[PDB]
């Protein structure tokens, strides 16, 4: 997994590709990483698939109770402190690492979460067995206050840098651009990797299997 | 606080259960529901109380539940304590289905729940659900078969039985017509009908008003059916051209 | 309606006085303590021809040392029987030796009042034992008989009547008692007695009696032993 | 600790009272309507609004339970919030399990069952509100009523709170099948105006719909718009 | 990690640098390891990342609930005391050593450091986290009494940028922290601004 | 009348009738007296008996070494507490190797007694006690009451007809700082002596004695023991 | 119906034939025994709490005589009714507050502070075995989007936003008087908002106040943390009053 | 009737129970406290019931932590029990927090804890009223006291029990703002002497307390030779 995000001008990009692994063979090719926590809220999930995927799900659950209590647009704080202390709670158990993004009142928000709870808020994070390929680029290339062409332009060569280089990334380029005005959830945004063609026909014409035993049940 | 209890599961001087009477009551004023016994099959048969013009119709039935595969139930009371035991039945059943791999015998399942209501009359200081519900059912044991059940915890088996408003008439009306050992679903059918019609005495009978469900057995699989209402109107058609033969 | 745990004006527990008046409707025992060991006597108080006799069982073995005869609501004296029985086993198995008489009719008693319907678990007791209990054993102090009723008092008595004519049996054993008298003096002195106050005609087999001596273990009398003892009284 | 005895039991004639005047208390509140149209639902509620001093969008009567369920009452107010909250609770335990949005009929039927509860447990009286529950799904409207006690009944049109039997008889001889959801929020309005007393405005009634497109509350603006031709 | 605190006259002075590491990856390297827990009140954060924030959130919540119903600000000595009983208590599940330094009107400026196994003591000085191994020399033999606020910001800042050369668990920039009855002023030494002493080359 | 079934129910006076009600327990008891010297404190207690026949029931318990109990009022009670106090100084030996303060024993009687006084379906104790005891502070005599009250008393009676015997103990109570041990004991046994009716008399069946001082772990005569007390009441 | 009564329908919270909660209304009734009245009021910029302030005995330190309670640093509430139920309310209303901020990273908005109060005295009226609390809450604090707000809940559980409420004994005579005051005003706003208060407390007492005789507390755009007049600060405005 | 339950409003939204509870501390002989310059001091007419009792028996005067003193009026079973929740609260305060509790913060959470007595058909209220006095260089003289509903207040003078408003148009004539603790003991014996009714109630000791500069911030009994010549100073004012 590669997951990343970054704070642009007006909004934050998060990216991940969409490889899922089971020890060194691929079990999913088409895996979608990034999650939805709210309207005006994303978060990547990198680590254990499950503990992902059911963590995001708890959390945006609870968030929509939250928003139609109080009628009101969810904050980034708000969904990095339900994830925070449900992780830490965990000791670690949960292998959720979590990249979150979103845009509330106060603006664009960004942290890295930890499964042991630990959280960052920062301009731009990295998650994941290709995280410091990502990173690299991101080093090398941030500035603060982009457009969001170059912000995407950035996430995807970030997301592309673990695709290439790590093993455990591949497949597709996922992003989800959120703005106060806009959610472009763009999946996929790049397909870099595609099946090379078969070349010999393996067509098997009735009869070639041979049958010990058949029923035919008729349904309504 | 002792001043405030009214004492639910407490007998009186003759060794009567109050609440339990009482509750009988509620259900003596709650849809004409009736079951029949054939040969080949068993039914139920309910007036409905959700008849008014504006009603939405939204379920495949009123008063009819369906509790597994083999079995289903119609209700005479109230009816948000309906859903609770039928609610229960459902798991009772599906407990049993786990554990043996096989499903729950009718019997078994009537019990099982008569034991839930027995201890609401004994311990625990509540109301007791105010239900007497109609089972019908198909095992490898006694194959077709129709239980009663009330609020004391009590059941038994019957060939026919009715529940509900003017239960002592309708049962009367089964005792002089049925015939033991001899009954098709199409004459328990009639019969329904024509019991139906005399106990619905406010006032004239309609396919809008009742609801059937039949109970069979079709190539070693069970089959519960809700009759759809052209041929209710059918079997009243026929129980209405049948009592002008009544005399010459 | 008032609560279970209610004082009258008086300071008695309601209760606990009800209990107390529970004991006349039950069947007359006897118990005397002499020197060579105690004796305990009851009447049986047969209903019907019809039913068995030796079913009714209103003297049991708590112990090879310790007898206890009852009166009152019986069934309710099963549950203090019972930890009479595992009191004295308990003692056994953590100090090797037999458990006093006054001993075991403490532990008994201090389930007396363990009744009430907002301190305790889902379902503890409801109400106080309608029972009495005459416990006569041997123990190192020699024989004894101690009195206990459902307020959980207890105490020795040299001779002691519960039951529904227990005033009547109390003043001829006030009259009859004396503290050298023998065992064979106590068991037709209260066999007398019984006689008495009983409605029916006294038998050898509406009648229960047992003993327990320095020599001997817990014994009930059979019927032949009866018959022997009936036929001076 | 809590009372472990029922408040709610059987009278000699086999009533359980306590429902009946639950009932009563139903009875006595503000008017609600709720009408399923052909391609969507309308509920409407006057507010018991005395004073311009109420900010009359600080709490709403007709709410939002999930993206294609919203819900009204009449009766008391404080029991109508506890409803809410475990209605909404319910629907998002329902999609954690099943990845779906909560079926209308398989939430009127959870919350028609803790409304059961408050009529059996112990130490409790049964909740004084009749819930109107309206939703969108299999391409299709929903209206539902729960009763406090934990019946319900799917309905094509209906009125609850006070003067609701006549207003049951208004819509009776006015709602057809092949009604649009415009003229139906029209006759919700109308059948309000039948027992209004007061003059309306946007700022005392509440209007919520439900459509494909979900449940929502109609705004002040739009309100005032449908109050034009009334 | 490097944490330091340091008292004068009317106040305290708190310094971190801003290194977080997992093995010897860099996670962060830009991280706020001062916190505040109440106005006047700050704590410096070395050990787990997960278990420091945790508690530091939990004693924020504490001590607010406190000084509501007290209707008064808090006392430094309190927020020690709250910061104690839970890393003593504890002490088995968490992995922090602390500082916690402010000011309130009954005692002045104050320094207490938790360390690891949640005992609590007052100090004129304070230093904390792995890298203060390489300046106990360096503190031991520059501390004065009686230094003025702007002293104890330039000895913090030395004593930071020494660890952070030293220490490759720590580095990246120096936060500091001036708190005092007048309120709490925050700055950066990032780059160029943070002391420089010569590799001694031959 | 509506104010008198439960513990919990103020009447419009400020009372609490069950607790009242618990009291009348302690005055229908057998009488018992407690007195103290300088050195040592004693309790005597008249002992009812049931029939001719019947023993004369306990009114005199061992608690510790160092403190001893008279009880009046209902006997299933007083076992409960005086077990509770059994517990509560073996606690403290084993905790702190020396025996309980005999005013600290009796606060911790006071709020555990006070605690069924003010929950529904509770009911108070219905015993009173007379507490004898010695400690660092010297001999101690106490009273404990089912309303969950207690005093500190130079000497006292509780139990029928227990108003003759605080007469006897205010006429005489100057006197007992300075008695010797046999004098003390004869003081409580003419107090107990005065509850009596003016047939009846003080014997080795009906009086229970109970002592403990400076040199003497808490001990109780009865029976044949008691005769050298009652003898020399000239 | 009309007043009927059965069962225990006036001893516990159980519904009277016509549906009513007696042990309820009787709450209502609580209020009133404390004898005092407070007004609120917002405006464009501020909302404002006044309220009497009667210290009869001499021997009472009057710094401890308050019925103003800072809930956080920006919520302030005047109770009224009975005092210590009032207290237990407050505290109830600080830990809900500081749990909110705890878990959810964020300060709780003042509406719902009061739905929460409100929820949880909606149990007392529907469970048998405790009573209802015979006070009411009235809560003042900025909204980022909203602005200025004062709620008010009751014993009933009910809560709502005012642009101005009152409670206590003339509650009904000071509602009169904010409902005729509020309609002339433009945009339905009340715009002097200290002055709207205390001439409503000071008509409907019919009293004319020392500054002794009323606590004000107030929060403002500007500075939303709540804060308490002093006397002088009080005194100021009475001044500022009585002479046009 | 609806005076049975405390968790029970009457129809004029009163609780019954919790002013029979007043009740019962009204019945009590008369206890004072008296703030002033440098400190609080505590008086109690104790009420002599048998001349067997001991000098000290039924003490009314509790400390409930080194600095804070307590007295009380009513039900003395009831007021010792809510000496014990005081010292539970003023100690778990200290292991909590790191310091000793203020005054203000105690007297408010014994309050809550009254007035949890105060709602419930499960239990009853509290039979008693009780002052809590302090002093401390840093928070000055503190006197507050709680009654059974849970209301507490500040003070500068105040009285319980039966004498009550008697022994406040007393302590109304002291300027005590001005006065020091050994001043002010004197007046308390003088007050409580005014107030005693001898006719009715035949005997009584005088029981006094006091916490100020003088005795460093800690809540001590006043020593024996000062209570006898305030005693003999109140009686021979009386005249
Ligand atoms: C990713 O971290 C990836 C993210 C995950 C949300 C898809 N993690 C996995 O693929 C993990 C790594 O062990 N695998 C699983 O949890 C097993 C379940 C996969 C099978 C499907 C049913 C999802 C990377 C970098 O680890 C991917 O290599
Ligand atoms: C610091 O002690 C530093 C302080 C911390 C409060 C920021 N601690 C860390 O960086 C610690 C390891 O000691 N790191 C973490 O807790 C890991 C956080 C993220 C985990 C994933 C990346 C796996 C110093 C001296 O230890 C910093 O080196
Ligand atoms: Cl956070
Ligand atoms: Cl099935
Ligand atoms: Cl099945
Ligand atoms: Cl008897
Ligand atoms: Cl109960
Ligand atoms: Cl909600
Ligand atoms: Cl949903
Ligand atoms: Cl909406
Ligand atoms: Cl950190
Ligand atoms: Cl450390
Ligand atoms: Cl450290
Ligand atoms: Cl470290
Ligand atoms: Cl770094
Ligand atoms: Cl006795
Ligand atoms: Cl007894
Ligand atoms: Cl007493
Ligand atoms: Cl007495
Ligand atoms: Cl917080
Ligand atoms: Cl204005
Ligand atoms: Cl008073
Ligand atoms: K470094
Ligand atoms: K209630
Ligand atoms: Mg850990």
């Amino acid at each position: 997994t590669t997951i990343a995000g970054v704070v642009y001008k007006d909004g934050i990009v998060l990216g991940a590709d969409t490889r899922a692994t089971e020890g060194m063979v691929v079990a999913d090719k088409n895996c979608s990483k990034i999650h939805f926590i709210s309207p005006n809220i994303y978060c990547c999930g990198a680590g254990t698939a499950a503990d992902t995927d059911m963590t995001t799900q708890l959390i945006s659950s609870n968030l929509e109770l939250h928003s139609l209590s109080t009628g009101r647009l969810p904050r980034v704080v708000t969904a990095n402190r339900m994830l925070k202390q449900m992780l830490f709670r965990y000791q670690g158990y949960i292998g959720a690492a979590l990249v979150l993004g979103g845009v509330d009142v106060t603006g664009p928000h960004l942290y890295s979460i930890y499964p042991h709870g630990s959280t960052d808020k920062l301009p731009y994070v990295t998650m994941g067995s290709g995280s410091l390929a990502a990173m690299a680029v991101f080093e090398d290339k941030f500035r603060p206050d982009m457009e969001e062409e170059e912000a995407k332009n950035l996430v995807s060569e970030a997301i592309a840098a673990g695709i290439f280089n790590d093993l455990g990334s591949g497949s597709n380029i996922d992003l989800c651009v959120i703005s106060k005005n806009k959610l472009d959830f763009l999946r996929p945004y790049t397909v870099p990797n595609k099946k090379g063609t078969r070349l010999g026909r393996y067509r098997c014409e009735k009869g070639t299997t041979a049958v010990l035993t058949e029923k035919i049940t008729p349904l309504e | 606080s002792r001043r405030y209890d009214s004492r639910t599961t407490i007998f009186s001087p003759e060794g009567r259960l109050y609440q339990v009477e009482y509750a009988m009551e509620a259900i003596g004023h709650a849809g004409t529901c009736l079951g029949i016994l054939a040969n080949d099959g068993v039914l139920l048969a309910a007036e409905r109380r959700n008849i008014h013009k504006l009603l939405d119709e939204v379920f495949f039935s009123e008063k009819i539940y369906k509790l597994n595969e083999d079995m289903a139930c119609s209700v005479a009371g109230i009816t948000s304590d309906a859903n609770v035991l039928t609610n229960e039945l459902r798991l009772i059943a599906q407990r049993y289905l786990l554990q043996y791999q096989e499903p729950i015998p009718c019997e078994q399942l009537v019990t099982a729940l008569c034991d839930i209501k027995q201890a609401y009359t004994q311990f625990g200081g509540k109301r007791p659900f105010g239900v007497s519900l109609l089972y019908i059912g198909w095992d490898k044991h006694y194959g077709f078969q129709l239980y009663q059940s009330d609020p004391s915890g009590n059941y038994g088996g019957w060939k026919a039985t009715c529940i509900g408003n003017n239960s002592a008439a309708a049962v009367s009306m089964l005792k002089q017509d049925y015939k033991e050992g001899e009954m098709t679903l199409k004459s328990a059918l009639a019969l329904a009908i024509k019991v139906l019609n005399k106990t619905m005495d406010v006032s004239k009978l309609s396919a809008e008003k009742v609801e059937i469900a039949t109970l069979t057995r079709e190539n070693g699989k069970t089959v519960i059916r809700v009759l759809k209402q052209k041929e209710v109107e059918q079997l009243i058609k026929k129980h209405e051209e049948e009592e002008a033969k009544a005399e010459r | 309606d008032r609560g279970v745990n209610t004082f009258s004006p008086e300071g008695r527990l309601f209760q606990v006085e009800y209990a107390i008046e529970a004991i006349k409707l039950g069947s007359t025992a006897i118990g005397i303590q002499t020197s060579e060991g105690v004796c305990l006597a009851v009447e049986k108080r047969i209903t019907s021809p019809l039913m068995e006799p030796s079913s009714i069982e209103k003297i049991v073995e708590i112990d090879a040392h310790i007898g206890c005869a009852m009166s009152g609501l019986i069934a309710d004296a099963k549950t203090l029987i019972d930890k009479a029985r595992v009191e004295t086993q308990n003692h056994w198995f953590t100090y090797n030796e037999t458990m006093t008489v006054e001993s075991v009719t403490q532990a008994v008693s201090n389930l007396a009042l363990q009744f009430g319907e907002e301190d305790a678990d889902p379902g503890a007791m409801s109400r106080p034992f309608g029972v009495a209990l005459l416990f006569g054993g041997v123990d190192e102090k020699g024989p004894q008989l101690f009195h206990m009723d459902p307020s959980g008092t207890f105490v020795q008595c040299d001779a002691r009547a519960i039951g529904s004519a227990s005033e009547g049996a109390q003043s001829s054993l006030q009259e009859v008692y004396h503290k050298s008298m023998t065992l064979k003096e106590a068991i037709k002195s209260s066999l007398i007695i019984l006689k008495q106050v009983m409605e029916e005609k006294l038998n050898a087999t509406n009648i229960e009696l047992a003993t327990v001596q320095p020599g001997q273990n817990f014994h009930m009398f059979t019927k032949e032993e009866l018959e022997e003892v009936i036929k001076d009284i | 600790r809590g009372y472990s005895f029922s408040l709610t039991t059987f009278s000699p004639s086999g009533k359980l009272v306590q429902i009946e005047y639950a009932l009563a208390a139903v009875a006595g509140g503000a008017p609600s309507v709720g009408i399923k149209a052909a391609n969507g639902v309308v509920l409407a509620t006057e507010k018991k609004q005395k004073s311009i001093l109420y900010d009359e969008r600080s709490v709403h009567k007709v709410e939002p339970i999930t993206k294609h369920i919203g819900l009204v009452y009449s009766g008391m107010g404080p029991d109508y919030r506890v409803l809410v909250h475990r209605a909404r609770k319910l629907a998002q335990q329902y999609y954690l399990v099943y990845q779906e949005p909560i079926p209308t009929a398989q939430l009127v039927q959870r919350v028609a069952s803790v409304m059961q509860e408050y009529t059996q447990s112990g130490g409790v009286r049964p909740f004084g509100v009749s819930l109107l529950i309206c939703g969108w799904n299999e391409g299709r409207p929903y209206l539902f009523q729960s009763d406090p006690s934990g019946a319900y009944f799917a309905w094509k049109a209906t009125a609850m709170g006070k003067n609701y039997v006549n207003g049951k008889t208004f819509l009776e001889k006015r709602y057809n099948e092949d009604l649009e959801l415009e003229d139906a929020i029209h006759t919700a309005i109308l059948t309000l105006k039948e027992s209004f007393e007061g003059q309306m405005t946007e700022d005392n009634i509440e209007v919520g719909i439900c459509n494909e497109a979900g449940f929502r509350r109609l705004t002040p603006t739009e309100v005032k718009d449908y109050l034009a031709a009334i | 990690t490097t944490i330091m605190a340091v008292q004068f006259d009317g106040g305290v002075v708190l310094g971190a640098d801003s290194r977080t590491t997992t093995g010897s990856y860099i996670a962060n390297r830009v991280t706020d390891k001062l916190t505040p827990i109440h106005d006047r009140i700050f704590c410096c954060r070395s050990g787990s990342a997960a278990d420091t924030q945790a508690v530091a959130d939990a004693v924020t919540y504490q001590l607010g609930f406190h000084s509501i119903e007290l209707n008064e600000p808090p006392l430094v000595h309190t927020a020690a005391s709250l910061f104690k009983e839970m890393c003593y208590r504890y002490r088995e599940d968490l992995m922090a050593g602390i500082i916690i330094a402010g000011w309130d009107p009954q005692e002045g400026g104050q320094v207490y450091s938790v360390p690891m196994g949640g005992m609590m003591v007052r100090q004129s000085f304070a230093i904390g986290g792995s890298g203060s191994s390489y300046i106990y020399g360096y503190v031991d033999a520059t501390y004065r009494e009686g230094m003025t606020k702007e002293e104890c910001l330039q000895f913090t800042a030395n004593a930071l940028a020494l660890a952070m050369e030293r220490d490759g668990s720590s580095g990246g920039v120096i936060r500091l922290a001036a708190i005092a009855e007048s309120g709490v002023e925050r700055q950066v030494l990032l780059g160029d601004q943070i002391p420089k002493f010569a590799v001694a080359t031959l | 009348n509506q104010y008198d079934n439960d513990v919990t129910v103020w009447s419009p006076q400020g009372r609490i009738h069950q607790i009242e009600y618990a009291m009348e327990a302690v005055k229908q008891g057998s009488a018992t007296v407690g007195l103290k010297s300088k050195t040592h404190a004693v309790l005597v207690a008249l002992k009812r008996a049931q029939s001719e026949l019947a023993a004369h029931q306990k009114k005199i318990l061992h608690v510790d070494n160092h403190i001893g109990i008279s009880i009046a009022g209902l006997t299933a009670d007083a076992r409960l507490l005086c077990n509770f106090m059994r517990q509560e100084c073996l606690d403290s030996r084993f905790v702190f190797d020396r025996p309980l303060p005999v005013s600290r024993l009796v606060s911790l009687i006071g709020s555990k007694t006070q605690i069924p006084t003010q929950r529904y379906g509770r009911r108070p104790y219905g015993v009173g006690l007379l507490i004898a005891g010695y400690d660092d502070m010297g001999p101690h005599i106490f009273q404990t009451c089912p309303s969950a009250n207690y005093f500190d008393c130079r000497a006292m009676s509780i139990g029928a007809r227990s108003q003759s015997a605080r007469t006897y103990l205010e006429r005489h109570m100057s006197e007992f700082m300075e008695c010797n041990l046999n004098e003390l004991v004869k003081h409580g046994l003419r107090a107990l002596r005065e509850t009596l009716p003016a047939e009846q008399d003080l014997t080795t069946k009906n009086v229970s004695i109970g002592i403990v001082g400076k040199d003497l772990e808490f001990t109780i005569y009865d029976d044949d023991d008691v005769s050298p007390f009652l003898e020399g009441l000239e | 119906s009309r007043g009927s009564s059965a069962g225990f329908d006036r001893h516990i919270t159980i519904f009277s034939p016509e549906g009513r909660l007696y042990q309820v209304e009787y709450a209502f009734k609580a209020i009133n025994q404390g004898g005092l009245t407070s007004v609120a009021v917002r405006g464009k910029d501020c909302a404002v709490i006044v309220t009497q302030k009667k210290v009869p005995d001499k021997l009472l330190d009057s710094s401890t005589v308050t019925h103003l309670f800072k809930i956080t640093e920006n919520i302030g509430c005047v109770m009224t009714g009975m005092t210590a139920d009032s207290r237990s309310q407050v505290q109830r209303a600080r830990y809900e507050a500081a749990n909110w901020k705890y878990k959810y990273g964020y300060e709780i908005p003042v509406d719902m502070l009061c739905k929460r109060i409100a929820d949880i005295s909606q149990v007392y009226t529907q469970n048998a075995e405790m009573r209802p609390l015979g006070c009411c809450m009235i809560l003042i604090g900025i909204d980022e989007e909203q602005g200025p707000q004062v709620y008010k809940c009751d014993p009933a559980g009910y809560y709502c936003g005012f642009k101005a409420t009152a409670a206590g004994v003339k509650q009904t005579e000071s509602t009169s008087f904010l409902e005729k005051k509020v309609k002339k005003k433009f945009d339905w706003t009340f715009e002097q908002t200290v002055e709207t208060a205390i001439t409503c407390l000071s008509t409907v007492l019919s009293i004319d106040f020392k500054p002794s005789e009323i606590e004000v507390g107030v929060v403002t755009v500007e500075n939303p943390k709540f804060r308490i007049l002093t006397e002088a600060e009080i005194d100021a405005h009475l001044v500022a009053l009585a002479e046009r | 009737g609806y005076d049975l339950s405390a968790s029970t409003f009457s129809p004029d939204g009163r609780v019954f129970q919790v002013e029979y509870a007043m009740k019962a501390v009204e019945n009590s002989s008369t206890a004072i406290g008296i703030r002033c310059k440098d400190g609080v001091v505590f008086g109690v007419e104790k009420l002599v019931l048998s001349k067997l009792y001991e000098e000290g028996s039924n003490k009314r005067l509790f400390n409930v932590d080194r600095h804070v003193g307590m007295a009380v009026a009513g039900l003395l079973a009831d007021a010792r029990s809510l000496a014990d929740i005081a010292r539970e609260e003023a100690s778990n305060f200290r292991s909590n927090f790191g310091y000793n509790i203020p005054l203000k913060h105690l007297a408010d959470r014994v309050a809550m804890y009254v007035h949890a007595y105060t709602l419930y058909s499960a239990v009853r209220p509290f039979g008693c009223s009780f002052m809590l006095g302090s002093y401390s260089v840093n928070d000055g003289a503190q006197l507050y006291m709680i009654d059974p509903s849970g209301v507490s207040y500040g003070y500068w003078g105040c009285a319980i029990g039966k004498a009550r408003q008697a022994a406040k148009t007393e302590i109304e004539k002291l300027q005590m703002k001005e006065m020091t603790c050994r001043d002010i003991v004197k007046e308390v014996a003088k007050i409580i002497y005014i107030v005693h009714d001898e006719v009715k109630d035949k005997a009584f000791e005088l029981e006094l307390s006091w916490v100020g500069e003088l005795t460093n911030g800690r809540h001590e009994i006043v020593p024996k030779d000062i209570r006898e010549e305030a005693e003999k100073y109140a009686k021979e004012s009386l005249k």
